[PDB]
């Protein structure tokens, strides 16, 4: 029932920063967490990390900490990640995710690891 | 301007089943108790006794 | 942290074979394994959570099992549909330092 729309493709020059986001709809925002993934280009997956948004609270992946920030505004459904002191490894499809979460609302979160909704994919790059 | 902390802990389960407690003064110190039956949540008591 | 290692980098299949797409962990999980499809140019859709638990939508070919550090994902009847490449993902992590595998693709060998 969670619908996820990416924002559109950018390019940086490195040593910048960019931010993205995804608009969240046919569900409350509130009601369940998201997550934002990495896709190398044409490598593997990397998680980025988790926000919750019940609490206003996120995790990072060890090695991105210094570099990018999750965040969430709930008043626009929306989903957003922002990334600071880029480099041409960075080079990437980000992207959201949602799984739905056992009425958040009413304190029954789950917080569950798997992904189900995905969004299509965003590509940044550097210049 | 106020900004909640957040603190990321470990989360075990662990039995949980509480355990009666007596409390005992130290040395120096002793607890009066009120014996009456019909006892307030305040005022005088006429059964009045020592425990430690 | 964690780590996953798929065995097949690239499975050996044809049409109405068994997939067989294993994976293994640096570190021991209990259920708190999914399977993704990533499709060229598509996301990566969810198959199976829990280690064993299908998500809705997903076809009854696609099933599996696992315990420990050692975990498989079939198909039964495998269709030219299912040539996704196949990711094994670990979140039993509390901070949610959560892993992927390398990715296996399957081919149909000619
Ligand atoms: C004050 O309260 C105590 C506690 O109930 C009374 O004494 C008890 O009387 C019963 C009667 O069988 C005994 O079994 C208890 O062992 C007694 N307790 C103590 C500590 O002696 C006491 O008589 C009351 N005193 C007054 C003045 O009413
Ligand atoms: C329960 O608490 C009330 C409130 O203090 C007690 O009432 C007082 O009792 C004393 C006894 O002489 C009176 O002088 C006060 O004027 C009373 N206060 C009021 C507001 O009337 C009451 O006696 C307590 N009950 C017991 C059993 O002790």
């Amino acid at each position: 029932q969670v619908q996820l729309l990416e924002s559109g493709a950018e390019v940086k020059k490195p040593g910048s920063s960019v931010k993205v986001s995804c608009k969240a709809s046919g569900d409350t925002f509130i009601r369940y967490s998201f997550t934002w993934v990495r896709q190398a280009p044409g490598q593997g997956l990397e998680w980025m990390g988790r926000i919750i948004t019940i609490l206003d609270v996120a995790h990072y992946a060890p090695h991105l900490q210094g570099r990018v920030t999750i965040t969430a505004d709930k008043s626009t459904s929306t989903v957003y990640l922002e990334l600071r002191n880029l480099r041409s490894d960075d080079t990437a499809v980000y992207f959201c995710a949602g799984v739905y979460e056992g009425e958040a609302d009413e304190g029954e979160y789950d917080n569950n690891g798997f992904l189900k909704h995905w969004g299509q994919g965003t590509l940044v790059t550097v210049t | 301007n106020c900004n909640t902390s957040v603190i990321t802990q470990a989360c075990p389960k662990v039995s949980f089943e509480p355990i009666p407690i007596h409390y005992c003064a130290p040395a120096g110190f002793a607890i009066l108790k009120c014996n009456s039956k019909t006892f307030n949540g305040s005022g005088p008591c006429t059964n009045v006794s020592t425990v430690q | 942290e964690l780590e996953l290692t798929q065995s097949p980098a690239t499975l050996s299949v044809s049409p109405g074979e068994r997939a067989t797409l294993s994976c293994r962990a640096s570190e021991s999980v209990s259920s708190d394994l999914a399977w993704y499809q990533q499709k060229p140019g598509q996301a990566p859709r969810l198959l199976i959570y829990g280690a064993s638990t299908r998500a809705t939508g997903v076809p009854a070919r696609f099933s599996g099992s696992g315990s420990g550090a050692e975990f498989t994902l079939t198909i039964s009847s495998l269709q030219s549909e299912d040539f996704a490449v196949y990711y094994c993902q670990q979140y039993n992590n509390w901070p949610p330092r959560y892993t992927f595998g390398q990715g296996t693709r399957l081919e149909i060998k000619r």
